[PDB]
């Protein structure tokens, strides 16, 4: 399946001494038919209202509330004694499944020597997990535990090994916790004053994500993978991880709709970052930002804690960007910050926002280009994953961002309705054509209009074979219809034979000279794969120049036209 | 009749005597997959189930219940995983006056390997195998063709729609587990492939030893810089790699490719032919190498 | 397509020295590929809060699939039995074939050792209270691993038959009145006694190129369980949906329109299939009052374009069709089939007789619901132009031909 | 003829990658057949270094004999 679907349903914090397993804070503490089917109450109160808190309200509700002390009909001694395994099982993979929910981690425990890492409870603590429970179906199990496994449970359980053996960190942090939940169940009047099982949980937890760091982390994290963004987390104020499942939004050949379902608003188009992250020249292309510039850094400041220059160039980099002009033109940004070291940063900087759902990659948007309504256009369904619609919101966003334009409605029809000509058809005057393409590159970046690429094929008739024939020679019959032709297509002509080389040498028989320089210089990419804007771009060629051997060569050039 | 089973015991029926009980029972420290009776001789071919070394047994059948167990006389050493199936190759005389034919062990194992193993004259002596005799019937006579090769047979008119050109790393890696037990023409081919993936090969044969191969190298007298899309035929003699007996190697005409450098590659090529052949070693590595890079 | 079993033991929890293994097929297989049972005794022989479950764990390169059973009674030894056929695979496969087949097996040994005592009897000693186990191992391997399928006798009345079924990915709810079902198979032939009704109903309906709704009506059928037995068919890999054929569609290239040009086998099959078998009266109409060449087919399906609709393009090149007595409609379904066009399809978004209330008020809850043409024109039982008519009576409307 | 082959007095091992179960021969001894779930592949005995035809029959059972 194509759709996202992160597949948790909560964290552990399994820990082992010397006197035997325990828990230390897991969260939800809800049951399993909803997950499958004095001074601490001023900092609690401040840090809920300056936002430092981001629980769930529904994980503490009357109806979706279990007890403490049990997790999905097991106890914390039974949850602790069956993900608690031997030397030999950690330090690697602990996949475990019952029946239907899989118990996936990466326990860290200490060598036989006593270092964590290889370059009262400080000393007692000899194993750790972070264990992540999760309900895949049978037929998607594979896929979501290894992409669960490699993009969030590897990189968090690294960290916290790290800071550990750095730190120790995580000993602190589940001693606070500790010490917390007994300040709380016998100490704290206000937790025997409130009323309700789950409204006690609510208090307490919110108790513990107030003082311990690791819970805002694990809380942080699952919320924000359950949810499918990107889970940004704090770990000992010194050092974030940002951790993300990507989503499968990207396609060059069309899915079928109406048997493998796929997000509307899915980018149906022939450059793709999935074929340019495989990779790790990319900066031939442009970014499209996904969101607002100040909500982009917004984002980009809980990707560090210090403002490195990282972040700083980054920040330059989103603040002063434009979609319509390539990215090989703003080393002039990041050579007044400090083949080539600028090249370098604006390539780790391409990586950095197009991989982490950020600045999409495009071909640099023109009024001269011919722009199509994508199928995957989200128009109908009234959310991304639904399977009022979507259309007539997005109409206005549209209004609210272009109050001096027609609407989405009337920009979608004017595409869609005549042959697809050039974007500047649409542009009434020049004073309207910076906000109209800012209207296309909001249509873009909302999946709603793809590019329609030009692709050339090299076809041959009989009058090429016959003036071929006549050469070969030089080193019926009683009738000659005109619609009986013998054409014949080379599909490769780099791995053409001599007598198809000369087809491809005798096409271009009276053609001027710059017509002979342009046909030997795009000869290899006429395969009818290659679009000819990459070949524009590519080959410093113009537009002119292209449409010149359009139409200086009509019967020989196979014309294909798709994204 | 003989039997096996998984306890490892052989038994030998006849139930013309009697139904109950067995003529020979031959017990052994391994189960049995697959036994069966030597189609030459009087003997019996077992092969084992899980252990026993992996390895075919032969054991002569020659005596007069009898609990025995197992001796054998050779054993097909190899095949490091187990054994799931053994075959056997006859051949013999067209017209048939004396039985004189000859028989090769074919297994098939786990492991991906399918394994000729050759009988000796002394495995024909020592089960009491009679190679001459004039026979009562002739034996049968069957078709030697191969089948390998694909088969082929309002109106359509004639026309080259699409070119074939335009249409082998499933050949270049079937070659590699090719093994006569460099000392052979395919295996170097696809040790060559194997170490060049930017080199194309459009013809592999070896049995009728051509090869047609093609690369892009830096031969542009225009440009160094340009690479020049090639196509090279080799012809191998059947004396290949052996002294005074080169391969043929025909360029295909090139327009991009000058006639004073194909005549330039050419002889260079025969050069590093020549002379890789005068110390009868195999001339197709050095030659790739020369035609694109050094 | 399944993967064949590395190691089958049985495990059982002895009173005297805890969980051990009884037998292992092949012999020494553990021990010889580094896998020690008593890392994982705990997960074998667990509490028997975690028995009865279907446990499966990954142990190095290995996966190890387990079903524990414990059994309470007192005529056992310490007031339980426990016992598990534990089977180990691969890492980098899918178990899920064989999980129902352990499953049951570990079931149908619960229900056996319950009723008669079968397992606890068959160590022959008088510890564990107050057939042959590696025959049957054996069998069960080499059975599963050459056969996918076992039938193996333990008693006179017991025998161990499993079959190892491929999962199959459920169909998608998707399927809605306006698609139209395509059979990918004769239909007719599969028809044995076990098959639904109103699946056997909607054969005979099944020419590719009726709606559901169409088929529904043609067929005296509650759409919903039409939609339903088509969901069935999707879940057999055997028909696949596609778009009511309309000269007022439009249709555009794909991007696998190449795949015409790099086949031996498609163009040869769309000059057999586009084409007459006679010289057909289409072929002589007017527009207004040898086998065709995989060229010219080519030449038409590069035709077709974004926004022009099929009553343009048809117009535009109708002599071309007349003279080579090719069928519009069945190049169409062609071109949909080899997936070289694809159908861009019509939004009717907001900003003659008189009309029904229950009419007016689907009318109106497709409208809101930004509904294509076809699914309205399929619940109103009208064509493109009364709904127009209706619309453009109702309000001012545009197209997205995405 | 069958006289001129190359592999029969020799020692030979192919490496046959595909899971394949069971196999068969000619009694004249030219070809040898290979099966798996994916279908048939028919070798030349006398010409090794030919790819096998490879004849398409997708089942998910393991094919016997």
């Amino acid at each position: 399946e194509c759709l996202p679907n992160s597949c948790l349903l909560g964290v552990h914090l399994v820990i082992s001494t010397h006197s035997g397993p325990q828990i230390v804070y897991h969260y939800p503490p809800s049951n399993t038919a909803f997950l499958t089917n004095e001074e601490e109450d001023m900092e609690v109160s401040a840090m809920l209202q300056d936002g430092k808190i981001s629980m769930n309200e529904i994980f503490f509700e009357e109806e979706n509330f279990q007890d403490i002390n049990k997790i999905l009909e097991f106890d914390n001694d039974f949850v602790a004694e069956f993900c608690s395994p031997e030397r030999e099982m950690c330090n690697t993979r602990f996949e475990f499944t019952v029946d239907n929910f899989c118990f996936l981690g990466l326990p860290i425990h200490v060598d036989s020597q006593g270092r964590w890492r290889k370059s009262d409870l400080g000393k007692n603590m000899n194993m750790f997990h972070v264990c992540f429970v999760m309900n895949p179906h049978l037929i998607e199990y594979n896929k979501r535990i290894d992409d669960m496994y490699q993009f969030v449970v590897t990189r968090l359980s690294l960290l916290l090994r790290y800071v550990q053996s750095k730190t120790s960190y995580i000993s602190s942090e589940c001693h606070i916790i500790l010490k917390e939940k007994e300040r709380v169940l016998k100490h704290s009047k206000t937790y025997q004053s409130i009323r309700g099982a789950g409204n006690k949980g609510k208090y307490l937890y919110q108790r513990i994500l107030a003082k311990s760091s690791l819970a805002r982390a694990l809380t942080e994290c699952v919320d924000k993978i359950q949810r499918n963004e990107i889970a940004c987390l704090e770990i000992n104020d010194d050092k974030v991880i940002s951790l993300q499942i990507p989503i499968q939004n990207e396609f060059e050949k069309m899915p079928n709709f109406k048997l493998q379902p796929v997000l509307r608003g899915s980018y149906l188009t022939s450059i793709l970052n999935m074929k340019f992250l495989e990779k790790s020249d990319l900066l031939n292309y442009a970014l499209l930002l996904l969101d607002e510039p100040n909500n982009i850094i917004s984002s980009l400041e809980t990707f560090s804690y210090q403002d490195d220059i990282g972040t700083i160039i980054l920040k330059h980099l989103v603040r002063n960007i434009q979609p319509n002009i390539p990215l090989r033109s703003y080393r002039y940004l990041i050579t007044d910050l400090l083949n080539s070291l600028e090249s370098s940063i604006l390539r780790s900087c391409a990586l950095h926002l197009m991989y982490w759902r950020h600045a999409r990659i495009v071909i640099p948007l023109s009024s001269k280009y011919t722009y199509i309504v994508s199928p995957l256009a989200p128009i109908q369904g009234y959310t991304i994953d639904d399977y009022v619609p979507l259309i007539y919101q997005n109409s206005m966003l549209f209004r609210s961002k272009f109050p001096s334009l027609p609407s989405l409605p009337i920009f979608l029809s004017l595409l869609s309705t005549d042959k697809p000509q050039a974007y500047s058809n649409i542009i009434p005057s020049r004073e309207h054509k910076p906000v109209y393409l800012n209207a296309l590159a909001w249509l873009i970046q909302y999946g709603y209009v793809t590019q329609l690429l030009t692709f050339i094929n090299i076809r041959v008739d009989k009058h090429i074979k016959m003036a071929v024939d006549e050469d070969l020679e030089k080193e019926f019959e009683y009738d000659d219809p005109e619609m009986q032709h013998d054409y014949t297509i080379i599909l490769e002509p780099e791995r053409a034979t001599a007598i198809e080389k000369r087809w491809l040498y005798r096409c271009i028989y009276g053609q001027p000279s710059d017509i002979q320089i342009l046909f030997n210089k795009l000869l290899k990419y006429f395969n009818g794969k290659v679009p000819m804007e990459l070949v524009i771009i590519k080959e410093e060629i113009s537009r002119h120049d292209l449409k010149k051997l359009l139409n200086a060569l009509d019967k020989y050039l196979i014309e294909i036209h798709h994204w | 009749i003989m039997s096996s089973s998984n306890d490892g015991t052989v038994k030998f029926w006849d139930y013309s005597k009697s139904t109950t009980e067995s003529k020979r029972t031959v017990t052994t420290n391994f189960p049995i997959w697959r036994g069966r009776y030597l189609p030459f001789g009087e003997g019996y071919c077992i092969m084992p189930m899980v252990g026993g070394n992996n390895a075919v047994y032969l054991i002569n059948l020659c005596d007069d219940n009898k609990k025995t167990k197992l001796q054998p006389i050779y054993a097909f050493k190899g095949h490091s995983d187990r054994v799931i199936d053994f075959l056997w190759r006859s051949r013999h005389t067209c017209d048939g006056d004396y039985d004189d034919r000859e028989f090769q062990l074919v297994t098939w194992s786990k492991d991906c390997d399918l394994k000729l193993w050759p009988i000796s004259d002394s495995i024909y002596g020592k089960v009491n195998f009679d190679r001459g005799k004039r026979l009562e019937e002739k034996l049968p006579d069957y078709d030697y063709c191969s089948y390998n090769k694909e088969p082929e047979n309002f109106r359509r008119l004639r026309e080259n729609f699409v070119t074939t050109s335009g249409l082998k790393t499933n050949h270049i890696t079937w070659l590699s587990g090719i093994r006569m037990n460099i000392q052979n023409l395919g295996e170097e081919v696809s040790a060559i492939g194997h170490k060049f993936p930017k080199v194309v090969f459009e013809k592999i044969s070896v049995s009728t030893r051509e090869l047609c191969l093609t690369l892009n190298g830096p031969w542009s007298e225009e440009n160094p810089d340009d690479y020049i899309f090639l196509r090279i035929s080799i012809n191998f003699p059947l004396n290949y790699p052996n002294k005074g007996d080169p391969p043929k190697f025909t360029i295909e005409e090139n327009s991009n490719l000058t006639m004073s450098k194909r005549q330039e590659i050419l002889s260079n090529l025969a050069t590093i032919g020549q002379k890789y052949t005068d110390s009868n070693l195999y001339c197709l590595e050095p030659c790739i190498r020369f035609v694109l890079g050094e | 397509g399944f993967v064949p079993i590395h190691t089958i033991f049985y495990s059982v929890f002895h009173p005297t020295e805890g969980s051990k293994i009884k037998y292992e097929f092949p012999p020494n297989n553990l021990k010889n590929h580094g896998i020690n049972f008593n890392t994982f005794k705990n997960y074998i022989i667990p509490k028997p809060i975690l028995c009865h479950k279907l446990i499966t764990f990954k142990y190095g390169t290995y996966r190890i699939v387990c079903y524990p059973v414990t059994i309470n009674s007192p005529i056992y030894a310490r007031n339980f039995f426990s016992f598990n056929f534990v089977f180990v695979f691969p890492y980098d496969c899918e178990t899920s074939p064989y999980e129902p087949a352990i499953t049951r097996l570990g079931k149908m040994f619960k229900v056996l050792e319950e009723q008669n005592q079968l397992l606890s009897k068959s160590e022959r000693d008088p510890v564990f209270f107050d057939f042959s186990i590696q025959d049957l191992l054996m069998r069960i391997f080499q059975d599963l691993n050459n056969y996918s399928e076992c039938l193996i006798p333990i008693d006179e009345g017991n025998a161990v038959d499993i079959k190892i079924f491929p999962l199959l990915r459920p169909p998608t709810t998707c399927v809605s009145l306006e698609d139209v079902p395509l059979s990918s198979v004769n239909l007719k032939k599969i028809i044995d006694v076990n098959w639904d009704p109103t699946m056997m109903s909607i054969v005979p309906y099944i020419d590719g190129l009726n709606s559901i709704a169409k088929i529904s009506k043609l067929s005296n059928s509650d759409p919903g369980l039409v939609i339903e037995c088509i969901r069935h068919l999707i879940y057999y890999k055997c028909v696949t949906l596609s778009d009511i054929f309309q000269f007022s569609n439009i249709y555009a290239p794909s991007s696998l329109i190449r795949n015409f040009l790099t086949d031996p086998l498609m163009a040869s099959d769309c000059q057999s299939y586009v084409t007459f078998p006679e010289v057909s009266k289409i072929s002589n109409l007017p527009l207004n009052k040898f086998l065709p060449t995989r060229s010219c087919l080519f030449d038409l399906y590069r035709s077709l374009s974004q926004g022009q609709t099929l009553k343009t393009w048809y117009e535009s090149k109708y002599m071309i069709l007349k003279e080579n007595n090719i069928d519009i409609r069945r190049f169409i379904t062609f071109g949909l089939e080899k997936r070289i066009i694809y159908r861009c399809y019509s939004f009717p978004v907001m900003i003659m007789p008189k009309l029904s209330d229950e009419e007016e008020g689907i009318l109106e809850e497709s409208i809101r619901n930004a509904e294509t043409f076809d699914k309205i024109c399929v619940l109103l039982s009208k064509p493109k132009l009364e709904v127009e008519s209706y619309l453009n009576e109702l309000g001012e409307f545009k197209v997205i031909n995405s | 003829g069958p006289y001129n082959s190359p592999t029969f007095g020799k020692s030979l091992s192919l490496k046959v990658d595909g899971g394949f179960n069971a196999v068969s021969i000619n009694p004249s001894g030219r070809d040898i057949v290979l099966a798996s779930r994916q279908g048939l592949y028919i070798i030349d005995l006398d010409d090794p270094f030919t790819p096998p035809r490879w004849l398409h029959h997708i089942t998910p059972w393991q094919v016997a004999d």
